[PDB]
RNA sequence: CGUACACGGUGGAUGCCCUGGCAGUCAAGGCGAUGAAGGACGUGCUAAUCUGCGAUAAGCGUCGGUAAGGUGAUAUGAACCGUUUAACCGGCGAUUUCCGAAUGGGGAACCCCGAUCAUUAUCCAAAUGAGGCGAACCGGGGGAACUGAAACAUCUAAGUACCCCGAGGAAAAGAAAUCAACCGAGAUUCCCCCAGUAGCGGCGAGCGAACGGGGAGCAGCCCGAGCCUAAUCAGUGUGUGUGUUGUGGAAGCGUCUGGAAAGGCGCGCGAUACAGGGUGACAGCCCCGUACACAAUGCACAUGCUGUAGCUCGAUGAGUAGGGCGGGCCGUGGUACCUGUCUGAAUAUGGGGGGACCAUCCUCCAAGGCUAAAUACUCUGACUGACCGAUAGUGAACCAGUACCGUGAGGGAAAGGCGAAAAGAACCCCGGCGAGGGGAGUGAAAAAGAACCUGAAACCGUGUACGUACAAGCAGUGGGAGGCACCUUAUGCGUGUUAUGGCGUGCCUUUUGUAUAAUGGGUCAGCGACUUAUAUUCUGUAGCAAGGUUAACCGGGGAGCCGAA
């Protein structure tokens, strides 16, 4: 009625996670108290991202290799057999999670169920020769 | 609200039952009605409170709480005086609910 | 299953809807414990611009100190300054989410499909201009004690109920676990549920 | 004279209030030589300030609104005006002395005239322009240092600070001799992403794009001739959506406390209107106001229309492309852009470009020009804010940017509140006395009297409790003896305080060691010292699970990132 409601306005409802004391948590409350790694803690931080060095000096270093074709596109068996049907060459890959702006890939028999759909790909490895041969089809 | 061009009727103060027009209204809430006055020293018909001192305000200092204008309820009060050129106010005056 | 909806006349049945998610009363209550008023300016450690001023300007010996709008910050030896003892870059909270916050945002939606809880109301509810009509639809609903809980809806903020006992009006679009259940309890509408589903 | 307390004072904290600030948001947005902004100085019967005007001087006139009350803030005395309807509110008009960027000339406001540059020119200043101001934003030029690289000459901070010139309310850019995943995209900016990748760097530290994609906004065209009329130009008529104020506007109810409720308690109500304020103490239903309604103005962006007026043909810009020398600058690498000196093409049966040079493809064609739309700030108006509260907050809620300081530039405070009204101390005594008050009066919740609410601490006076001019010092504790004083906490149970006796070297940092002749504080209150983006690496909790999460922008996305050999 016209009585001041027991409550009801802003901070009503659920919150975030575990019983949060106050706002996001602090470590060194106001005033004075240890809080630190002791010693000469001030001027500037310790680490730098590298070293001194002794491990970074001149170990078994190497060098920056030229950009690769950026092949390496998982096209494992199954997930393509128990999916769709035939015709799965260079034209119907977007439907699947196989479609890199670059090119090339590979087949990794994750399963063994027959399909026996054919698949081009433009690549080939062990197992690739297997299947799609004893089941039918031609790779390229 | 209360206006100066209206009549008031006391109901509590020792001046209970007295009738008169509103002299003036202060931003204090008090209202002096033509009638509720006091007898000064040299017996001069001038409204004022009853207390010893030097120079003090006039008016009997009445309160809108114990007065009686147009109270929408069952009371012992009766008729009360009340602009007209307004027109719209005439309608409310004609209604037994407001003025 | 099938959550029965209610019309303005708090009919026994109308349409149906529901949500699927393992309700966690421990987690939902673990939700009503984090920010009812928890976005009232924290006190972190390392979260802003802060560009040195170098030499120049006004003559006087002074050292490098955090200066934001003539206001000192990130400087340990000054209100709101660097916290050398890192880990806890803010102000006293609780040792604690990606799954508790959101996960609860889901679990809560499931709290509705529970018996001893709220009830779905038809869209016509948002129409009710007056507030008294609500108190009535809440009385006949046999849930007038829900005012003791809270209230919600869909579309726009239902003003006509912003006065009812405990009512933090909110829209199904952007409903943080907060409005979802004021003090582990709530009440919504039809269109709301649908909008919240997604 | 030690200590506690009591009464009064000093003082001013605190509690409450606050006509103020701080911050965010929406709307709106230029002024002037028809001489503005600002300043100086006048003006109300008295007025010293502030504000409003300005010599018709806190005012005059018209229309509309409004209304009986009015004559600014100060509620004073005197006094005036208003129904020949004022005050007040909005718009507009009239007037508007002298000085004043004024420019005739000089000049710290005073005295006499278009000064200076420039165009047209009947060369007569005759007809015109420039010469100033304005919060930031914007464009075109000039261009550091400290600092960082824990040295420093490249580099970095900087292309910043600052300086010069200029436009608008918006500028700059721009229709491609481009891009270059391509049988393709295809004007230019801006936002997000792509990238912190390519690239640069004592390759040390650091520095740091673009193409493309996703969006916002979309408009293309003009320089010789032929011809003819709807591009363009000139002019005319002239908006829909509004600005402020007033009108259609419900509502003291009951009991109790009180001088009074906006109290407690009981009951009811508003809501396409669940801001706030005022009214004698916490009234959303007392008043204004909030949603709402109507009328006065400005803007009227556009459109319509008249006369102009299509369209057609060819070409298309050399000291340029390019090369060499010396520099600036850029992420620019022999592969950015620009300046200076010198040299110097061809020409579409030509030439340039696709991040190296030269012959062969694809694309596109400079050395001429113009071009709407998409974000900024915040003076001004309004609103809001889990912001602060008058040693807080803007320096300024009280005369404040005032008092006051400095030759000057410049610097720069403190001071809030009695209340229902008015009181704010009448009258009497004393005394040298309008400078010392008993008494008494004022009062509500003023434990009120002219810097007045409340009103503490340091502290002062009187007074009380108790020691006290042989007295040894942390000044306790336990045990046993003494007295005195009080029986609102009756029970061989406690206090105030003290005589006497056994013990007992303030507090805080530096330092191997500090009670120490190591350092700091006379005391007090207030004030005063560990945060705002992102990235990386671990830890505790929790949902779910090789799937998982999104970022710009949409409750949709999955770009992209990490993981999966």
């Amino acid at each position: 009625n016209t009585l001041s409601p027991a409550e009801g306005s802003k901070k009503a409802g659920k919150r975030l996670g575990r019983g949060i004391g106050s706002g996001l948590g602090k470590t060194g409350g106001r005033g004075h108290k240890g809080q630190k790694s002791r010693s000469g803690g001030g001027v500037r931080r310790g680490f730098e991202g590298g070293q001194m060095p002794l491990y970074r000096r001149l170990p078994k270093f190497g060098f920056t290799s030229r950009k690769a074709a950026i092949t390496a596109e998982i096209r494992l068996s199954d997930l393509a057999k128990v999916e769709g049907g035939v015709v799965d060459l260079n034209t119907l890959k977007a439907a699947n999670i196989i479609g890199i702006q670059i090119e090339f890939a590979k087949v990794i028999l994750a399963g063994e169920v027959t399909t026996p759909v054919t698949v081009r790909g433009l690549r080939v490895t062990k197992g690739a020769r297997a299947a799609i041969e004893a089941a039918g089809g031609k790779i390229e | 609200k209360i206006r100066r061009d209206d009549e008031v009727i006391v109901l509590t103060g020792k001046d209970k039952g007295k009738r008169g027009k509103v002299k003036n209204v202060l931003s204090s809430g008090k209202v002096i009605v033509e009638g509720i006055n006091l007898v000064k020293k040299h017996q001069k018909p001038v409204p004022a409170l009853n207390q010893p001192g030097g120079i003090v305000e006039k008016e009997a200092a009445i309160q809108v709480s114990n007065v009686a204008i147009f109270n929408a309820a069952t009371g012992k009060a009766d008729r009360v005086g009340f602009r007209f050129e307004d027109g719209k106010k005439v309608r409310f005056f004609k209604s037994n609910s407001e003025t | 299953m099938e959550l029965v909806l209610k019309d303005a006349q708090s009919a026994l049945t109308v349409s149906e809807t529901t949500f699927g998610r393992d309700f966690n009363e421990a987690l939902v209550h673990q939700v009503v414990v984090a920010y009812a008023a928890g976005a009232r300016q924290g006190t972190r450690a390392q979260k802003t611009r802060a560009e040195v001023t170098g030499s120049g300007k006004k003559p006087w010996r002074q050292k490098g100190t955090g200066r934001a709008r003539s206001g000192s910050i990130k400087s340990p030896i000054w209100r709101s300054g660097g916290v050398t003892f890192a880990a806890r870059p803010q102000d006293h909270s609780q040792k604690v989410n990606k799954k508790m916050y959101r996960g609860a945002l889901k679990s809560i939606l499931s709290e509705l499909v529970r018996q001893d809880r709220l009830i779905v109301v038809e869209k016509f509810s948002v129409e009710a201009p007056k507030t008294k009509l609500l108190a009535q639809k809440l009385k006949d609903m046999a849930l007038e004690d829900v005012l003791i809980i809270t209230g919600e809806l869909d579309e726009n903020l239902f003003l006509a109920a912003r006065n009812l006992h405990k009512v933090d009006v909110r829209d199904a679009t952007g409903i943080d676990p907060v409005s979802l259940i004021a003090f582990d309890k709530v009440v919504m509408t039809a269109d709301a549920v649908k909008q919240v589903e997604e």
